[PDB]
């Protein structure tokens, strides 16, 4: 499972994360580059254009509610499965959004992160947070198997 | 589909990458083989140390074919005819591993141009990569 | 992207269906619902009741959009063109939902036609099938 | 996870089963429909056209051979996931196969039951196998997440 060096990877990139900053910008990424997303989302206000979606307060709000939990994911790296199971009956039971949705959102918090860390941003810390993604994605998808 | 912005985005994604565009291709290459380890079953001789000339030979090919795609973007299907064959017919690469590579040059892209990836030029450049996956794996019968 | 030979298997498909299009799509929603049960939060409000009137009607329609499109097998995306906009601008249906659709769809010409559904045929189909979702998940503005 | 509502149509369905037959039919389709699963068939000798792959000696055999695990998945089918263990093992860390692949075979059986049992292949019956091929799938893809 997790090296010693894939928790150094993860940790070292976290503690210099702004949580509110770069939940903002994955939540709007999501809603933008995959627009079905916003469906779920519908009550959130005016998502009828890219700079909307942007400044819209509530996308703001809840993309910072995302990273929180991303952070106890980072916390409690060995026992993701047990920190996650409210959220995936939430997701699964509740909202009925289909677990590759999951994955597009991993796959652009990792845009994200590549983008505010450039060359700090290596293959091997890809490698990690890419896993970690992953590993969050399967733990909320978990209440669909 | 590709709207007018989506192909005015793609062209000013690649006129700022412009020469740059063979080391791109290199590291997301390599980006793929590490974070995707799976991936190296399709290349099982290379030699993969950082910057081989291996990696960075076929990364200058993945990458023109790429910047080929961009400058005939109103025809990706000819432009990569004869590459959906030795994919898709000759290789049988499974399609999953297009959406691999199309997200570790969109990593790439960010990693060397922040400010370039707005979030409305990711959406274009997610859709044009995903044209060419689409292109590559088009014929397999 | 489909050859002569895939054009030639769904217009045999189509035409030995032919009448009975109606009544299939009818079935191909119900077992939809049933299977996928997530699927029902784009019918709120519907009577899903085993052949209601609700889901014989939207069946038909769901049916007659199949039929166009393979009597324009040639050109899908223009035959479909107003159904793509409801569908990605409109409802935002999740993409991974028109492949369920295209399953149970399948599954009804197994049922009734397991004769005519040889592996060749069944290769045929399901890239027609996959056509008809690309299409109207083209537009996501 | 199951109600013996479930169990039933499994198990009447599975009794009529001809594991040689449909497990041919099964792995044919799948090479047939979705070519590139053929990379990892590819010592199996001549799969140039349909015609070949269905009468390919190694495919009826290995079909046969695939359906029969299957078959052990109708008998433990509380205890899945410990079930398909080893061959997890096999198929992630030996053969590299993407966990989507598992879900296109489901899908595969699925239909090939559907054209043997006709109008005794319910939508409930559907719901049933459907549902049996998914945690398959899921327990088969266990050594990756
Ligand atoms: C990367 C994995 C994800 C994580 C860690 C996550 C996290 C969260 C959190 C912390 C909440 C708030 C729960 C509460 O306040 O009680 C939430 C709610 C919600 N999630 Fe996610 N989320 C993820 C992915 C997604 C995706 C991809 C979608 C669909 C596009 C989605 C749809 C929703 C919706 C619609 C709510 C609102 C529930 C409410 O009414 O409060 N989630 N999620
Ligand atoms: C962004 C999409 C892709 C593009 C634009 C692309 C382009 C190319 C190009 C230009 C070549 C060289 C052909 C020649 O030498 O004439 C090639 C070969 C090859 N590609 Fe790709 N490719 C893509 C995706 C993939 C993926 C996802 C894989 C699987 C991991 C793959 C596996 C291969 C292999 C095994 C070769 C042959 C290399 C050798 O001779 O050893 N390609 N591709
Ligand atoms: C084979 C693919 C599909 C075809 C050919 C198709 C076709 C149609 C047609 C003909 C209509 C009726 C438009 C009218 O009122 O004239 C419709 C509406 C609708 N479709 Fe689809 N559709 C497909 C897939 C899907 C999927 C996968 C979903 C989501 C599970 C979906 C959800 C809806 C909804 C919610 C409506 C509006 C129903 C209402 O408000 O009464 N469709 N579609
Ligand atoms: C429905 C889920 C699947 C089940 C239950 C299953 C079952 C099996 C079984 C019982 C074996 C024999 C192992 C042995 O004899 O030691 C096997 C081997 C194998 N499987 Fe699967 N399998 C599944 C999906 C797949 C898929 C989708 C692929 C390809 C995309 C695949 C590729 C292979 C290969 C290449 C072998 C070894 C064949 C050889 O002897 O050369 N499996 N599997």
């Amino acid at each position: 499972h997790w090296s010693a060096e894939e928790k150094q990877l993860i940790t070292s990139i976290w503690g210099k994360v702004n949580v509110a900053d770069c939940g903002a910008e994955a939540l709007a990424r999501l809603l933008i580059v995959y627009p079905w997303t916003q469906r779920f989302f519908s009550s959130f206000g005016n998502l009828s254009s890219a700079t909307a979606i942007s400044g819209n307060p509530n996308v703001k709000a809840h993309g910072k509610k995302v990273l929180t939990s991303f952070g106890d994911a980072v916390k409690n790296l060995d026992n993701i499965k047990g920190t996650f199971a409210q959220l995936s009956e939430l997701h699964c039971d509740k909202l009925h959004v289909d677990p590759e949705n999951f994955r597009l959102l991993g796959d652009i918090l990792v845009i994200i992160l590549a983008a505010h860390f450039g060359k700090d941003f290596t293959p091997e810390c890809q490698a990690a947070w890419q896993k970690l993604v992953r590993v969050v994605a399967h733990a909320l998808a978990r209440k669909y198997h | 589909v590709l709207s007018a912005n989506d192909k005015s985005n793609v062209k000013a994604v690649f006129a700022k990458i412009g020469g740059q565009a063979g080391d791109l291709g290199g590291e997301a290459l390599e980006r793929l083989f590490i974070t995707y380890p799976q991936t190296k079953t399709y290349f099982p001789h290379f030699d993969l140390s950082h910057g081989s000339a291996q990696i960075k030979g076929h990364g200058k090919k993945v990458a023109e074919a790429l910047v080929e795609a961009a400058n005939h973007i109103d025809d990706i299907a000819g432009a990569l005819s004869k590459l959906s064959d030795l994919h898709a017919q000759k290789l049988r690469v499974d399609p999953v591993n297009f959406k691999l590579l199309g997200h570790c040059f969109l990593v790439v892209v960010a990693v060397h141009f922040p400010s370039l990836l707005t979030p409305e030029v990711h959406a274009s450049l997610d859709k044009f990569v995903l044209a060419v996956g689409t292109v590559l794996t088009a014929k397999y019968r």
